[PDB]
């Protein structure tokens, strides 16, 4: 082990699962459950066979309100879904007992496709999943119904949309959690361009699981970006453990102690108390009726403050059962804690700064939208390096129906298909168990 | 090899131009020196400029392909790559743009040939270009009235002829002598005046032009009437279409 | 009867069009041309005034050793020199692009849901009309809420406004007609009923931002400008807080969720934002052109008006400036809309199809392609062989290839009622052309045409697409003149023959059926002529704020 | 195996190595040496320490002609490269004794850096290599010289350039074979955005090795793009074998027979002869003094035609020892063969079409340039699906010094660093041996 830190791991009901786990057992680079979650997201595609059928019957292809009169094709795709899926699987797999997976859902209206890992070994990035899936289903549909050379191009348009005239798959009837690589704000951002609603959809609105999946994606991106290298590695590992994995049951305990009557301010008070008890901070200086706190471990202070931030979101937005206030919580939790202690807030002001713009762009005319359409790749919310977006996911999990652009509006296909994969739906379970199994090889 | 389908004179002429066994009819004599002056890249007597050292002085790496492909003389020497370019009238010039490019890459080594509607060009090592240029100027590839050597301002392939039957030329590089019936080249191919004009001989008569041309036209041999040639083109279109789909 | 191009050829040349010989070199170079003379004198004045030499007829080679021809703008009796059809010199062509660039279509369907469900207010035709009165104040750049705001000058931004349309005849009659694009008044009855069935009860805004802003900025400005003033007008007319959480749903609706851009953004090598010419698919361009709702009885005229729209936009402005520049590509484009040449070739092909098959009754297969596209190709090429004046008119091979193949492809689509077989006929024409005359176009003309046949019916990722969805960013098509505008015509052709009200997007079709546009999209070629005569009045000038 | 085809494998001197190998032993999805090459390309970074040092000394950072007066830093980086490289390696590696590699070259002037494979197992794409390498070297330099907080941002600028104000690493002193993901013409194109000059540089101008590496990269990209899926997989595998790997010694023999006196037309005649003898094509119909040829296996005809295309390039451009004519060969080889046989040219016209634009954009004012600056991601040369670009690599390998934008001008750092990796410099040796080692597992 490079770091001597150890953490106690719990489950989503606050029960302890394993004592004294070395920190690096939770590292994206070491933990095999995280590797499985990342490779899964890269290789999983949802195919909307019902949408393909309806687009062909109406010739409504290529984007909103688009239609080509005289090109209508009437094919019974859903009624033959089992045969089409089998033919497509034969094209998608590499060998007969690899990890290719094609499963029909909703009685053939939808398909869950997991392209084999082997295709990504010899790939530069992740676009093989939609592209290989689209062509296999296009070919499988053509072969099933003996669609002619003259008509087949309409099947292509129904599956993948206006691509390549458009850069995106605009009008496509497939879906992934990742978006095309050209839309990265910067290199290494791919795992951040996953909409918050997608995360909440895939975890079925379980607050802690949503927080955990968001935190895994954000902090794993921090390694791909090179932000968690060298001097910063420990800060990001501790942030992953304490803010997204309920390390030492700290998030849980703060919510339990504040859920009935608490506010953002009362969570802050409990957090400062706890950081004192555990020796994370100490009184450094006395001013007039005011104690200035210091710390010998800024990274550990940041992690404690990050847990309290998560808890404050849960308490404040949970009380309202309305997500919009998460932008306010992310701002004033950090503003308040700085003048309470004289120490810097989470991510050294970057969460507060992200929250300022995020509040503006979720309450004004200029852009943005509701909390659920943001992500770590959004220009408004990319600035904090993993410590803000997981709180937005938690807030949207707790929303009881105040949002017009809810996950059911933006992410229904992700809800139906990606929530079927256990490691996407309950990542906290799999990551904790995996950290236990390896705790001795670190 | 069969080169091209069809049963017209045009099709046969297209085949002959490509066929390295077919002896191009020599129609005129041009001195080596006058070839250099027409090309305009160097003065006669001047030494060939170089863009890289001779190959023997480079010591290039072990490479079975290099060992197996004999370079042309100009490449051994390190010659510049220079060009000659022709414009061919659609009024029955013997050679035509795609005929040229197709024929050059059957006949000549180390050739960079490009085809356009109003110009056709070949770029290669300077001293080899001079040997090729003599054959392109001396033989039936060239008629001094319906063809022109033009490195720029190529307008003319599609224009009506002048009253002497000469192709239009912005820069009037080739001049018909009405009092003698011979064409003289008075400028090089880029339009600079020559010290002494070069005699290019007599224009071919229209009867001979029709017999030697490689363009299909309704007032000569029409493409639609060469059904075996049309059939092969339609076949390629069909097989390309099917190939692209499945 | 004479071929349609004969009159133009007789006005260009002293000889009769059939004559094989003429005389050159005695016209006086540039002095033969009134327009070149104007340019020479202007260049002297510019050079003197600024102290740097400029236009000089003695630089380079001497223009005008042959006749510098006038051109007939097809369907008109206007003859102009080709310089009057350069986009820089023609305010009608510039305004056509500005009117497209500054336009976006924005739904009100999500917005009205937010009002009713999130805010708990009512939406009625009365509140809609009030909103439309507010947004027509706000959209050009004027304030509705804050104190001490400074504003745009209304006269500089007179061309900016917002109208709505809907398939619900009852709502449309309740709304003040100044704000309404009346589908029933602008379209013939059969077309109106198809369009209304597509739009249904949806309500859509056509937003036009000011030309002066579009020229100062870019196309990606349009949807943003539109969304900000929609947002302020929603705040004002429906009495929200001037900036609460729900305000964000309106911004997301108007900027992303129910917005129709005219063009989509482009990849980095040719990096451009939305509403630039490269993002406009061929189906959209055909639908922007309004010939289909006035000339529906003549499918050739409709199709060739689309060709003219696209040839100008795609070849002269997009490829000839955005992607290259300089002297540019005027005549690569004018070949498609001057001297009635393409009209002759295409009317012939329509008669061939109608006599042998009947419009839209031919089998949609490769037999029909080989028949129609071959016959029309041989007809067009033969005209250049029988009329030396015509060959000297369209002197570049690229020009001839585009015109002949457009006739062949449009005619094939007239037969099959399907644009994909029309596209196959375009490429076959190219191959036959190349073998007939042993030439085709410029050095890089047939990159897409050799790739062409195999990619017509392909289904692979970046190969397969119905023609209507293709555009200037379709990979094979992204670089070269003499194709894109003609493809837009082939996209229009089967739909014109079938009598379809639109090619690809009914909202786009309706959004340009608007008499308050500056350019008259019902008569594209007539407008180009009016601009060539310097009789077109564009928007966006700054005369009001500059000295006398 | 899915296909019945087998091929005889040869080395770069024309010698047999293994007989009757299943076609899929050459597949990117199965061959472990291709996997090694692709992962090696993803993870290998070149660092220019001399350039970092000179940029700091002169404050010339952020792009061409840029300079910030007053920001100069005089640091002895090359003279301390061993200590800087070691500190960087500890930050880059995941564990002791993993596959991290950091080697100094030219006396500390350059550094070859191979980022550990584990970092790419939990990454979406490939930017972790430059970004992890960049920050490790920035931190190592700061720590080596105790660079102050106030000055350290110049070291960052010296390494990674104007990023993130620019989208690219504008002015960077690191180099990779891959370019940033935003510059892809479409999803799945990353392995195609490698400049031909880079391929020639890494293979030290050996014609057959440059052709092989280029073909491996192009055809591996076709899998990632989904183009080599289903009905098209066999076509692409046969193109890889015959055009790029000298399957059955067909390319080598065609060059041997035509190298002393041959032209493009004479290579065509020999290829048609061989295709007839091997049974790939047959006479289908007789016209007047003209035989129409047909084939029952278009994919095999394509592969034979594509091998001749390679040989024709080698013969024509090898004779001129000048690369520029490759655009002509690619065009007229295919144009001639179609009217010689009545069969379609390579890639069913797409090589001919690519060559038309490639000719124009390498001999005109409008764009492009010399042959070596093109690649499969270039808008000009992306249209053929793997069958054109390897010929450009071969032609540039044969160029004796006619180009102003040569590999020495554009790719010096690649030449010096990437040529050191054995699998990059002689890929043909390793792919063929790996195919023999797995021949009985396919
Ligand atoms: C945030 C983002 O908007 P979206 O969330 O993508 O709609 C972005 N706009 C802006 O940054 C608006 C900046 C100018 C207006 C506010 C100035 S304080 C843009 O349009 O690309
Ligand atoms: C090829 C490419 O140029 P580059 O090789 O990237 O310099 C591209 N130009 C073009 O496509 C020129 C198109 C217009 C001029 C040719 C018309 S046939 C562009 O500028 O983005
Ligand atoms: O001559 S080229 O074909 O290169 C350009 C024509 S505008
Ligand atoms: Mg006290
Ligand atoms: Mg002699
Ligand atoms: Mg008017
Ligand atoms: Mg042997």
């Amino acid at each position: 082990a490079k770091f001597e830190d150890k953490v106690d791991l719990y489950d989503d009901r606050g029960n302890l699962v394993e004592e004294q786990v070395p920190l690096e057992a939770l590292s994206p680079l070491r933990n095999p459950a995280i590797k499985s979650i990342v490779q899964g997201i890269k290789r999983t595609v949802a195919v909307n066979l019902e949408g393909i059928e309806n687009a062909l019957k109406t010739a409504k292809v290529g984007g909103p309100a688009c239609k080509i009169m005289g090109r209508e094709l009437d094919l019974d795709i859903v009624g033959n879904a089992e045969s089409i899926a089998a033919a497509a699987k034969e094209m998608i797999q590499v060998t007969e007992d690899d990890d290719t997976n094609v499963e029909l859902l909703g009685g053939g209206k939808r398909a869950l496709v997991q392209v084999p890992s082997a295709r990504f070994d010899v790939a530069a990035e992740y676009s093989a999943a939609p592209l290989v899936t689209a062509t296999a289903f296009v070919q499988a549909i053509i072969n099933e119904f003996d669609v002619s050379m003259y008509d087949a191009n309409m099947v292509k348009a129904a599956v993948l949309g206006r691509y390549p005239q458009s850069v995106e798959y605009m009008g496509a009837n497939i879906a992934t959690m990742l978006d095309i690589p050209q839309k990265l704000e910067g290199p290494g951002y791919a795992l951040r361009n996953i909409m918050v609603n997608h995360v909440v959809a895939a975890t079925l609105k379980n607050t802690l699981q949503a927080a955990a999946l968001s935190t895994i994606l954000e902090q794993t991106a921090m390694f791909e970006m090179g932000d968690a290298v060298g001097a910063f590695e420990r800060m990001h590992l501790l942030g992953l453990a304490y803010q997204g994995m309920n390390a030492d049951n700290l998030v849980f305990d703060l919510v339990k102690a504040n859920g009935k009557e608490g506010t953002v301010g009362s969570v802050i008070a409990d957090l400062v108390e706890r950081a004192l008890e555990d020796g994370v901070i100490k009184v450094e200086k006395e001013l007039t009726d005011y104690k200035v706190y210091g710390t010998d471990d800024l990274a550990m202070w940041n992690a404690y403050a990050a847990a309290g931030l998560m808890a404050a979101t849960m308490v404040n937005q949970g009380a309202a059962r309305a997500a919009q206030g998460v932008s306010s919580t992310l701002l004033y939790y950090n503003d308040l804690i700085e003048f309470e202690t004289g120490l810097p807030s989470v991510d050294f002001g970057k969460v507060e700064g992200t929250a300022v713009g995020f509040s503006f762009f979720s309450h004004s005319i200029y852009g943005g939208g509701g909390p659920g359409i943001f992500n770590g790749n959004h220009i408004v919310t990319r600035h904090s390096k993993g410590f803000a977006i997981p709180c937005v996911a938690a807030a949207m999990a707790l929303d009881a129906g105040t949002q017009m652009f809810s996950p059911e509006a933006t992410s229904g296909l992700i809800k139906e298909v990606f929530s079927q994969v256990d490691e996407f739906r309950e990542p906290l379970k799999y990551v904790v168990e995996a950290a236990a199994e390896i705790k001795n090889e670190i | 090899a069969q080169y091209y389908p069809g049963t017209t004179k045009v099709a046969q002429n297209r085949r002959n131009f490509c066929n390295p066994e077919y002896e191009l009819e020599k129609l005129r004599e041009i001195s080596d020196e006058d070839v250099v002056k027409i090309l305009g890249h160097r003065a006669p007597g001047e030494e060939y400029p170089s863009v890289h050292p001779p190959l023997e002085e480079m010591d290039e790496p072990e490479d079975a392909i290099r060992e197996m492909v004999e370079p042309i003389d100009g490449a051994k020497a390190g010659d510049r790559v220079r060009y000659i370019q022709f414009t061919d009238s659609m009024y029955f010039a013997p050679a035509q743009p795609y005929v040229r490019s197709r024929a050059y890459l059957c006949r000549y080594r180390g050739a960079d040939a490009g085809t356009l509607s109003g110009r056709q060009i070949i770029e290669t090592r300077e001293r080899d270009l001079e040997k090729i240029s003599k054959e392109l100027l001396e033989t039936e590839f060239f008629d001094p009235a319906r063809s022109g050597v033009r490195g720029k301002s190529v307008h003319g392939h599609s224009l009506r002829l002048d009253e002497d039957g000469m192709m239009f030329d912005m820069l009037r590089r080739q001049i018909y002598n009405k009092d003698t019936g011979r064409v003289e080249m008075v400028k090089n191919q880029i339009g600079d005046e020559l010290d002494e004009p070069v005699d290019l001989g007599e224009p071919l008569d229209e009867e001979t032009l029709m017999e030697k041309t490689t363009i299909y036209r309704v007032d000569g041999e029409a493409y639609r009437d060469d059904v075996e040639a049309v059939e092969i083109m339609q076949r390629i279109h069909v097989l390309r279409s099917q190939g692209g789909f499945n | 009867a004479d071929k349609l191009f004969i009159n133009a050829l007789k006005k260009k040349f002293e000889e009769s069009p059939e004559e094989k010989k003429t005389t050159f070199y005695t016209l006086g170079g540039w002095k033969q041309s009134e327009r070149k003379t104007e340019f020479v004198n202007a260049g002297k004045e510019v050079a003197a005034k600024r102290g740097i030499p400029q236009y000089n007829p003695d630089i380079g080679t001497p223009l005008g050793q042959r006749v510098l021809m006038p051109y007939q703008v097809s369907t008109t009796d206007t003859y102009v020199e080709g310089d009057d059809l350069h986009f820089v010199n023609n305010a009608a062509m510039q305004q056509m692009w500005d009117d497209i660039r500054r336009t976006v279509i924005v739904g009100l369907n999500h917005a009205h849901a937010v009002i009713e469900k999130r805010l708990g207010k009512e939406v009625t035709p009365e509140t809609i009309t009030h909103y439309l009165e507010t947004v027509n104040h706000a959209m050009p750049g004027a304030a509705v809420v804050q104190e001490h705001m400074v504003e745009t000058h209304p006269a500089l931004v007179a061309d900016s406004y917002v109208k709505v349309f809907t398939g619900n005849d009852e709502i449309a009659d309740e709304i003040d007609p100044a704000f309404v694009i009346d589908i029933n008044k602008q379209f013939p009855e059969d077309q109106a009923e198809t369009l209304k069935a597509e739009v249904g009860d949806g309500i859509w805004q056509v937003v036009r931002i000011p030309t002066i802003v579009s020229r100062t900025c870019d196309g990606a400005t349009t949807s943003r400008w539109s969304a900000m003033q929609i947002g302020m007008s929603m705040i004002s007319a429906y009495k929200q807080a001037a900036g609460e959480a729900a305000t964000g749903d309106f911004a997301y609706a108007a900027k992303h969720a129910e917005v129709i851009h005219m063009g989509t953004y482009l990849p980095v090598r040719r990096a451009r934002g939305e509403n630039e010419p490269g993002g406009v698919p061929f189906g959209y361009l055909a639908d922007i052109c309004q010939s289909s709702r006035v000339n529906y009885e003549d499918p050739v005229r409709v199709s060739l008006d689309v060709v003219a729209t696209g040839a100008m936009l795609y070849d002269q402005i997009w490829l000839g400036s955005y992607m290259s520049g300089g002297v540019g590509f005027t005549q690569y484009a004018t070949a498609a809309y001057t001297d009635n040449i393409l009209d002759d070739f295409t009317y012939f092909g329509k008669e061939y199809v109608e006599d042998k098959y009947g419009l839209c009754e031919a089998p949609n297969n490769m037999d029909t392609v080989l028949d129609v596209a071959t016959e029309v190709t041989f007809y067009g090429l033969e005209q250049y062989e029988e009329y030396p004046a015509l060959l000297e008119d369209q002197f570049g091979g690229s020009q001839r290839a585009a015109v002949v193949a457009a006739a062949a492809g449009c005619s094939t689509a007239f037969a099959t009622g399907n644009a994909q077989t029309g596209l196959s006929g375009w490429y076959l024409s190219m191959y036959l052309h190349k073998e007939q005359h042993s030439r085709l176009g410029f050095y890089g003309y047939d990159l897409q045409d050799q790739c062409g046949a195999s990619n017509v019916f392909s289904i692979r990722g970046d190969e397969g697409l119905p023609l209507e969805l293709r555009g200037p960013n379709y990979p094979n098509y992204a670089m070269n003149v003499g194709h894109q505008g003609e493809y837009a015509g082939i996209s229009q052709a089967p739909h014109a023959a079938r009598g379809d009200a639109f090619v690809f997007n009914p909202l786009v079709k309706i959004a340009f059926a608007d008499d308050n546009l500056v350019f008259d999209f019902t008569n594209v070629r007539g407008e180009f002529a009016k601009g060539a005569l310097r009789e077109f009045e564009p928007a966006g000038e700054r005369a009001l704020i500059t000295p006398a």
